[PDB]
């Protein structure tokens, strides 16, 4: 059982308001963690791979890092278009698993 | 004399040191320095010289306007003394053409130049400064070659040629030459999918070439050539460290028998030294454009798809401009191993600087050492403002 | 342009099997691996399995074993996945995706649009 | 051939005569003459050449603005024929670095260049125009060397290196090289307290070097080197005649095992020939700045702390500009003794002339004779106005 959690499970922020989303693996997965973005009705999109490598075509506002088994995804400003559920994937070993996902909603 | 025989191994590489630098662009501000591009370095038994393709005009002249083109047919391969600028009054012409390669086999020098239209192109092979043999075009689409030093063994000098679409499955041939004559040629084999602009060095019998894939990926192809057998194979460097430009950000796991995707139809010439734990890779620093340059020590990069750097050295800052790079060796030097060396083209002017109508380059080169030496970056140092 | 195109939605009764196709375009099919995930309504992504690019060795998620198989047709550049002995809780959108090493898993970058399978 | 062996003695010196002069600054007014500094002279068995550190630009160009700096890393050691200007079209590059030394051992030439940052600096030793060996920095503060011809005996060429604060007890090492390899090195010993920029000549077995003390005084230090034993000692020149610049006005009694005070943290490279009653010292004329230049005959200056001049010759007037000076000898010349020679750098431009943004030098050199010849001063002769 390759275990990972997300924190916050949910959050919200005003557009332009910088946020951070974390994932915590039980196991020492090292760099083998990818981040996905999913919008309703769509297949998940990729943002970051191998802990901190940004995927080409992904806006520069996205970045991330890791320490121990704690991985984070963050943004610079919050884009009107990046409200989505974010997920971490543990690619370290089969079975490959995902965290439950973190939903960022819009602050009201 | 006799022919050079590749019997020694490669020296341990702990660090790199300055070998040469011409400062051609700075000098050219007020002197008769030729506009050049696509340099390489080559050494004869008693001399090292710089080679480059000249545009037939000085930087400061009016015919430098528009030298951005890769062929004008006013282009020629010239040679001048190590670390001197390529001036109009000290250069020797080796041959004429828009694409070339050259080397010394221990008795004399071979030079190959490609000239003509993109369709009815042709290559002329020179030896000992006389034309000897010619090769016509076969796929009818830009015959092109290495732009680097060739390596000979016992008189045999393998040369890589490409002919065909640069964004598709162009064909490839390897020719084996001796004293300018053609002894054999082979169609490309192995698992590499697209090859252009190979950089080669010899070691302890056998030639290793790092080439570029301009079609499908950032993991440069490698050709392994046996000059005695006149046979070869090919594959990609397995390491997750990507070396082309533009390139994807590095993955955890690389690929070996298939190109690594994300940046299609592009790339820059480069090199590597593949020697197990003594393996070093060169690359640009920026992933977006041709700037910066660094050397990374990456054990077993050729075969280990999870290998990572354990050391490195900065040559050019990402704040500076870079360009094509490649390898060379002095095969007549005394000692029990060959000292690896490399060069980097530093491009100034167009296409990045719009304040001038020309494009030109400076040359910086480095050689390895077994000592751990300190580091310094090497900008070309020209002020573009002085040309404006 | 790389694309993955999946079969449209289907409804099955429990005990039935379903086969979902995923056609590849824009790249050499046999050089990349294929994997599947499923997303039950309101849920996250459950990995189904992964099939290797050159030999099809496969690797199935443990909770699905005995009901799931994967195969590819290299002549049509199309991947297939099949579930057997369906239950109402297998309702999910099934997605196909491409993995960069085709011999190892490290980053699934291309995704199909998803196939909705309803079991009732 | 064979190696040069220092078996002959020094010729009697009665007077000095012109050996060479390039007039580089005057010529450079309207020609492609490189900006240089810190020259020296060296001779191979059949040729004498000038050596200097180039700034990578011509005097008249726009990159000459700011060449006042001692290192830009665009700097290289170049060599050109005796008495010709250092032009861009006739110079050869020996090596790259901001500090250097070189000499011929009878079979081939050794050249050493120091490059890189002030911290992670390094030296590369070249021989027969190939890199051979390297030395890293040890005190981490400006590795620096002689800026003069080195002297070899039976293949062994001692070289002095300094690393450390220029206003404090910097360390010092002497390396013994053969064919570019390091055979030995020693920490500095004897009573000298600070050593930089040594000027050396060989005679009747043994090498004498006059060096500079940039820390505590005007009585230049001397290193006495035995190249066979590879051992050395050190002391100061005892004579009351002071030779550095800036310097105190001369006392009646000098010092031998301790620097002579009054002008701290400064000085200029210079030389002497120490030979008992055939002893000659060189120095600037002004005590306040680097202007003028004269030779004084001062018997037993090395050991007699009350010795005074008994003869002399003016080379440069105090009305002219001077610069670094040093010694050299042709060790392949026919005869029963070595003819002593020396050179003087004549600096023009910044930091003394604010009308230009560059700094540059001309070279004047002299050789001894046994005859009593007349004298003439030798200004560089450039009009600064023509560059304004
Ligand atoms: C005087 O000169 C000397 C000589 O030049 C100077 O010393 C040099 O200083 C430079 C500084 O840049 C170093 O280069 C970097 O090296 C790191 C790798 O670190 C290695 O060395 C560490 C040193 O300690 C040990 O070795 C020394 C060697 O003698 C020894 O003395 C000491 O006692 C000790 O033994 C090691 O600790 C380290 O290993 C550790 O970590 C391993 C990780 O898994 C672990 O396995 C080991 O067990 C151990 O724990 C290792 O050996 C390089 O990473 C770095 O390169 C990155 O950063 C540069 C900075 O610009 C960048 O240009 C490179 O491209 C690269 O950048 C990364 O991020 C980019 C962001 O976009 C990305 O694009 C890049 O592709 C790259 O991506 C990252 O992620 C991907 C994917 O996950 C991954 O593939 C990439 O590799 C990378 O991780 C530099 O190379 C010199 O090595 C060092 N040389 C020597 C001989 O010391 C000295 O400082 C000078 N002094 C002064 C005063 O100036
Ligand atoms: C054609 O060419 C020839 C060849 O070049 C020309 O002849 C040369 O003319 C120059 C003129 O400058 C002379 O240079 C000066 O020499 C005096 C020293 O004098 C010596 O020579 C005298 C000559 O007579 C004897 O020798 C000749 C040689 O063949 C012989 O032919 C003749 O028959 C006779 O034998 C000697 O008399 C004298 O010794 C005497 O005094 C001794 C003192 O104690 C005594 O012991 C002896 O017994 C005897 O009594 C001696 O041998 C140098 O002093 C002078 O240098 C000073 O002046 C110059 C001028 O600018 C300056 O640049 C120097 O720095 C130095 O300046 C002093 O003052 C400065 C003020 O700030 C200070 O900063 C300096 O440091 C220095 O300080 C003084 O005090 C300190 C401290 O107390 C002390 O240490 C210093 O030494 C100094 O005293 C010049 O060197 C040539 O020597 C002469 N050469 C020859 C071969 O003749 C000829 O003129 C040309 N013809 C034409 C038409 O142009
Ligand atoms: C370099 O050649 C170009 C091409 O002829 C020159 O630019 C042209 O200048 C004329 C002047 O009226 C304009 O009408 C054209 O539209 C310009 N063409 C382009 C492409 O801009 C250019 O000035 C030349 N540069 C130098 C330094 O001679
Ligand atoms: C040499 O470089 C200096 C440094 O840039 C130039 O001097 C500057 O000229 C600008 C012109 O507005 C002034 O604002 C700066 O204050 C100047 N700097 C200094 C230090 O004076 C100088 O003109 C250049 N000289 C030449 C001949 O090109
Ligand atoms: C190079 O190796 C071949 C192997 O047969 C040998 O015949 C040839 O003479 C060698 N060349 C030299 C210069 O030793
Ligand atoms: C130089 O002197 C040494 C002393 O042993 C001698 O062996 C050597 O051959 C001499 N060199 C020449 C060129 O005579």
């Amino acid at each position: 059982d390759i275990v990972m959690t997300q924190s916050p499970s949910s959050l919200s922020a005003s557009v332009g308001d910088r946020v951070t989303i974390s994932c915590r693996a039980s196991q020492s997965i090292s760099s083998y963690l990818n981040w996905y973005q999913q919008k309703p009705g769509k297949a998940p999109k990729l943002l970051i791979y191998a802990a901190s490598s940004l995927q080409s075509g992904v806006p520069s506002r996205f970045s991330g890092s890791a320490s121990g088994t704690d991985f984070t995804l963050t943004i610079s400003s919050l884009q009107p278009e990046d409200f989505a559920t974010y997920y971490c994937q543990q690619s370290y070993s089969a079975p490959f698993t995902f965290g439950p996902g973190t939903k960022v909603d819009i602050e009201r | 004399r006799n022919f050079n025989n590749l019997t020694k191994g490669l020296c341990t590489i702990n660090s790199w040191h300055i070998y040469g630098k011409d400062n051609a662009v700075r000098i050219g501000e007020s002197s008769d320095v030729l506009v050049t591009r696509e340099p390489y370095v080559s050494c004869d038994p008693d001399e090292c010289r710089f080679y480059a393709l000249s545009q037939g005009t000085t930087i400061r002249g009016k015919h430098s306007n528009g030298t951005i083109h890769d062929r004008s047919q006013y282009r020629a391969l010239i040679s001048w003394p190590l670390s001197s600028p390529p001036t109009v009054y000290n250069s020797r012409v080796e041959c004429i053409g828009w694409s070339s390669t050259s080397c010394h086999d221990g008795k004399s020098r071979m030079s190959i130049c490609i000239s003509g239209p993109n369709n009815n192109a042709s290559a002329v092979v020179w030896y000992n400064r006389r034309p000897v043999a010619e090769i016509n075009t076969w796929a009818r689409n830009i015959l092109r070659t290495q732009e680097s030093e060739c390596v000979c063994h016992n008189g045999v000098c393998p040369v890589v040629f490409t002919d065909g679409s640069a964004t598709g499955p162009a064909d490839t041939r390897i020719y084996y030459f001796k004293e300018g004559k053609i002894l054999k040629w082979e169609s490309l084999t192995g698992t590499a999918k697209h090859i252009e602009e190979c950089s080669c060095y010899g070691e302890r019998t056998g030639i290793t070439c790092t080439c570029r894939d301009n079609w499908q990926g950032s993991n440069r192809p490698v050709i392994q050539i046996d000059p005695v057998a006149m046979t070869h194979t090919s594959q990609y460097i397995c390491s997750p460290v990507l070396t082309d430009n533009p390139r994807p950000n590095d993955p955890n796991i690389g690929k070996c028998n298939d190109p690594y995707p994300g940046n299609n139809n592009n790339g820059v010439k480069g090199f590597s030294y593949l020697d197990g734990a003594n393996t070093w890779l060169g690359r640009t620093i920026s992933t977006a454009s041709r700037s910066g340059y660094e050397m990374l020590k990456v054990p077993n990069a050729l075969t280990d798809d999870r290998s990572k750097p354990i050391q490195g050295q900065t040559i050019v800052l990402n704040a500076d401009w870079s360009g094509y790079s490649g390898s060379f060796m002095d095969y007549w030097a005394e000692g029990d191993c060959y000292r690896a060396c490399f060069y980097v083209e530093l491009i100034r002017g167009r296409p990045k600087e719009d304040k001038v109508w020309w494009t030109s380059n400076s040359i910086v080169s480095m050689c390895s050492s077994t000592e751990f030496l300190g580091q310094w970056n090497w900008p070309d140092g020209a002020k573009i403002e002085y040309f404006l | 342009q790389v694309q993955l195109v999946q079969s449209g939605a289907e409804v099955k009764r429990p005990g039935a099997s379903v086969k979902v196709s995923c056609k590849a375009s824009g790249y050499t099919f046999i050089s990349y691996g294929i994997s599947w995930v499923r997303q039950a309504p309101g849920q996250g992504l459950e990995w189904m399995g992964w099939i290797s690019a050159y030999n099809g060795n496969t690797n199935y998620a443990q909770n699905l074993q005995g009901r799931v198989t994967m195969t590819t047709d290299t002549s049509t550049s199309t991947a297939y996945m099949e579930l057997r002995s369906l239950r109402s809780d297998d309702t999910a959108v099934y997605y196909c995706a491409r993995v960069i090493p085709g011999t190892a898993v490290d980053y699934f970058d291309y995704w199909g649009q998803g196939t909705l399978v309803t079991v009732s």
